[PDB]
DNA sequence: TGCGAAATTCCATGACA
DNA sequence: ATTGTCATGGAATTTCGCA
DNA sequence: TGCGAAATTCCATGACA
DNA sequence: ATTGTCATGGAATTTCGCA
């Protein structure tokens, strides 16, 4: 403070201030003549204040702050004061958006077998048709074979009743879905734990993470929206009629339907392939696991230029899920507990609780 | 003769009057002939249009070449037989009074009548609840003649429900005598 | 169709059909034996009803109806003919997506002076302050300088009420809007004429169009944000500080305030800027001229790969407003009439109105 | 000395009584001392009340670091004095009965109180709606003394309504007349 | 006539619903 | 008859202080 | 042993809110 | 304690029919 500027006035060379700019004293301010003018040199007992009344008028930034304080002062390294000051502002942390994006995306393994793993989920609600708004959409990971169901609500008890007529086909492994009221629900827990049935949900507020049926969601939408051109909206009498027909659909990257994926073979609906005719059906099944192994999965992407992957201590805010009005839309800081993997992290949230969450719901806290 | 498939045929027939489940007394039986799979669906009553609602959801997620069945009023109607032109399913029909299937499809019939009076038995009332259990366990029944599951001959996998415990399927001397107090 | 058959069973060469393969009758069905198996060759007056059939089980595209077509029959240029099915199926045409990405973005020239252009906008409805739910927002293009006006509703009268005080400063030459009702009025309309200001429209549902001040709404509701942390939403109040708070901010790349570029010198504001206290005003002004003239404009970016640019005659489809559930998100195909610039056209709409129109609700036609 | 600027000092005084318009009775005017340019503002009393709510409309556009007055009740209370401590405003009175702005601002004042009663008259009570457009005329006005308008010099550039009449601003024989039959 | 560090510039990222 | 924009904070690049 | 055209594969684009 | 997906239709590339 006074000491470092007296010292300096009397011609004695103090590190960080220049030795060949003259440093004078004046209206009882130390000063100094740099190339664009002349600038007050507060003392460093002031600097923190000055920095925070320039960053407070519009809560800017780095640049857009120094520029103010660039307007009536210089001091050494006036950018680092700027940027201690930017990470302590709890409201410029929890407003502002980043500028990082997330890392590549992760493409997990197909399921090995039909019935491994189902992925559930709801659409609606849609216009009432015979009193139904909803619809439950159950797609097999390995094949794409999907199940369709109405209901009156996305209800714990809705889910229940379809399962049980679904599952009287198979029981399968596990049953993947969000965290929706219906499935979250200790009786939908139980539910699965009677028939060793594993639960597994996806990270909070991140529907990628069910992409598999989110998909599904979308052509069994866009098949009955032409279905429905130019009638009024009754889709109940044509789930039957769009779960057979998109079971039967070919994927052209695939080269087979969820149905033959499911059974090996066509039956008896238009178009059947015939090819494998003259095989016994012990052959088919053998050719049949032969295609379930071989077929095309994609890769991880490349990283844009400027992603951020997380690292365990790291401060990271999650994402505020439904924001009012002028409020902010991050949470406070909070710590990377664990990586699970490269695009999902374990956090402590500063209550403190251990939440599981995608890393496309995270920032990570600007300014160290 | 090209080898016998999944899908070529469906065996179907009816069983009961039961007693009341949640209002259903019927069950439609549907053996697939290759693999021996069964899919059962309560009805209401033996009618073509019980026939029709249970045979829409099993034929919207497979649709056979050639249902089977005895002569059955439900199964002879035109309506029904309307309702099968329509899917391009070719009807057929056992000669009345003598019934013919196949050796793997009566004997899983049989399978089927059974397990389900051995159920009935001391909850006569609360079978409804019980048709997925029943169907999974037939579904996955090892059988002697084949070395395969109808599970495993429709998916090509193993299941994960195994039965494991071949049966007694056979009425406990507890389970004769509670039987002769339902009836009286 | 039979001719073509007939004379092919007898070992003819035809036109499209391979001379190397066998061609023969059996169970009344013309048949050919290819590598994948043997194949009905229907005559050609049968194959427009197969391709439909195909088609329509669940309105698949091309290599998926393909697929199922392959399954039981071979023709000459299968795919020729399912294009031509793609292409009158109303159906699939009006709901399915594009695979076109738009042309890259126009960057206008900023205007050259103050009151040139405003860009004008409503905020809300917000949380009720004093009785208040939107902003009126008014952006000068050239300075960036916003005036902030509270409302009760986005009205015509609301609007009138506070450009009549703005402009009492001065009178813009054109003011550009977005098609709210407030803006397109004939009472608004008559309001602008009185006064010589021209009246421009952003196409429909296009806010990009209007990027000048709703790039500036984010900075007013993100300061405000930041300003009414852990108190009520009490935003009235604060407007006026906002509007000073932003007017007196430097934008980085600019280096310059929004209040430097209207007026060449600070107000007595904090931090103000005192290097030109030696010039005269007439010097001052004379540095602010040559300073609005070299400010940094940005170039247009290059284009995606596979982005699509309009022409006249293009069959080309309006984006469906505010769809309804399970209702088509495209318009019937419709006409490029004029390409005013690369990102705007003018189409007549098969009613057929003229419509001036943004590429981004946009798609060309599939299939011709 | 430094050239003067615009901001440097801002010359506010009351106009009025006056015949009520839309409720308002006075004129809050504002000139800056540098560039002449004029801001007016209907207030419904003299009072520091509202005063401090006009000129906080104003100083939410622009700040002057002085701002000049007669000793009015409503300048020297010590809540207007409070309130431009806040804002970093420096206070500063003429002398009582003696008022002294400067040439360019009394002149500018003249125009305004004879450019205000000139269109006041047959419509006394419609003035509130022409406080804009007697601004811009005021603003818009060139000044003899300077090549420029109060416009010309705080935006540096030409303005989109040119005042290219520079008008009689003295009351017609009609209007002198129409004058002395209102305050009868 | 070149080094280390600071200052400035560049620019992907996301949000105005 | 019209058309995206620009704060932001790490990283890239340039300039500065000294020799 | 290479040409023109057809078939197949590749893959950016956008949508499941 | 968990993780994007895949129909689509022009364009790129490969294969076919013939020589
Ligand atoms: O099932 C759900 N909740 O229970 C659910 C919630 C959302 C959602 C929320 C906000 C924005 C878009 C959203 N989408 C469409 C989507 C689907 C898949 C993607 F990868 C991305 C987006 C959803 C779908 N399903
Ligand atoms: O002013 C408006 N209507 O009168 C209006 C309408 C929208 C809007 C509609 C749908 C989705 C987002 C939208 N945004 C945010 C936005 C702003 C600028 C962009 F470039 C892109 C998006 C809007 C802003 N303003
Ligand atoms: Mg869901
Ligand atoms: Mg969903
Ligand atoms: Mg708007
Ligand atoms: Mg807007
Ligand atoms: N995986
Ligand atoms: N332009
Ligand atoms: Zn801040
Ligand atoms: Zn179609």
């Amino acid at each position: 403070l006074d000491a470092e500027l007296d010292q300096l006035l009397q011609g004695h060379y103090i590190k960080g201030y220049p030795k060949q700019y003259t440093y004078f004293l004046e209206d009882g301010k130390v000063k100094v003549s740099r190339p664009e003018g002349v600038k007050i040199i507060p003392p460093q007992s002031d600097r923190q204040k000055i920095v925070l009344q320039a960053h407070n008028l519009a809560h800017t930034g780095r640049e857009a702050t120094l520029l103010k304080i660039a307007n009536l002062y210089w001091w050494p390294n006036m950018r680092k004061d700027v940027v201690k000051q930017l990470g302590r502002c709890q409201q410029c942390l929890i407003t502002n958006a980043s500028n990082k994006a997330s890392g590549p995306i992760l493409r997990p393994d197909r399921p090995q077998k039909p019935f491994d793993k189902f992925f559930i989920d709801y659409i609606g609600p849609l216009p009432p048709s015979q009193g139904y708004l909803y619809v439950l959409v159950v797609v097999d990971g390995m094949t794409g074979f999907t199940w369709l169901y109405p209901t009156k609500a996305p209800s714990t008890s809705a889910t229940v009743k379809s399962l049980n007529v679904l599952t009287s086909i198979a029981i399968p492994k596990v049953i993947h879905s969000d965290q929706g009221a219906a499935f979250t629900s200790s009786t939908f827990a139980e539910w699965a734990k009677e028939r060793g049935i594993h639960l597994e949900f996806s990270t909070p507020y991140h529907p990628q993470s069910s992409g598999k049926v989110e998909r599904k969601n979308s052509d069994i939408k866009r098949l009955l929206t032409k279905l429905l051109v130019g009638r009024p909206t009754k889709w109940y009498d044509l789930l039957p009629v769009v779960q057979l027909a998109l079971n039967n659909t070919y994927s052209p990257v695939l080269k087979y339907t969820p149905h033959q994926l499911l059974f090996g073979i066509d039956s008896n609906t238009p178009f059947a392939n015939q090819d494998t005719l003259d095989l016994t059906r012990e052959e088919e099944l053998s050719l049949l696991q032969e295609i379930r192994t071989s077929l095309y999965h994609p890769s991880t992407p490349p990283a844009s230029s400027r992603s951020w992957s997380p690292v365990v201590g790291q401060l990271v805010q999650e994402r505020v899920a439904r924001p009012a009005s002028l409020r902010p839309r991050w949470h406070k800081p909070s710590t990377v507990l664990k990586v699970l993997n490269p695009r999902t992290v374990v956090i402590l949230d500063h209550l403190g609780n251990n939440r599981t969450v995608s890393i496309d719901n995270l920032k990570p806290t600007s300014h160290q | 003769d090209r080898p016998q498939k999944p899908f070529d045929k469906f065996f179907i027939d009816y069983i009961g009057p039961l007693p009341p489940s949640q209002g259903y007394l019927y069950v439609l039986v549907v053996v697939d002939g290759m693999t021996g799979f069964t899919w059962l669906y309560p009805t209401k009553a033996p009618s073509t249009s019980a026939t029709v609602k249970s045979l829409n959801v099993l034929t919207s997620i497979a649709i056979p070449k050639v249902i089977h069945s005895d002569q059955g009023a439900a199964f002879t109607s035109s309506t029904f037989a309307e309702w099968a032109k329509e899917r391009g399913i070719h009807l057929e029909f056992s000669t009345p009074y003598h019934p013919q299937s196949s050796g793997k499809v009566e004997r899983k019939n049989s399978d089927i009548k059974r397990l389900l009076t051995k159920l009935l038995v001391g909850r006569p009332t609360k079978w409804y609840d019980l048709l997925p259990v029943v169907q999974l366990a037939l579904n996955n029944t090892y059988s002697p003649v084949l070395k395969y599951t109808p599970h495993q001959l429709l998916f090509g996998i193993d299941s994960n429900t195994p039965f494991a415990n071949q049966d007694t399927l056979d009425l406990t001397r507890e389970e004769e005598l509670s039987l002769l107090q339902e009836i009286r």
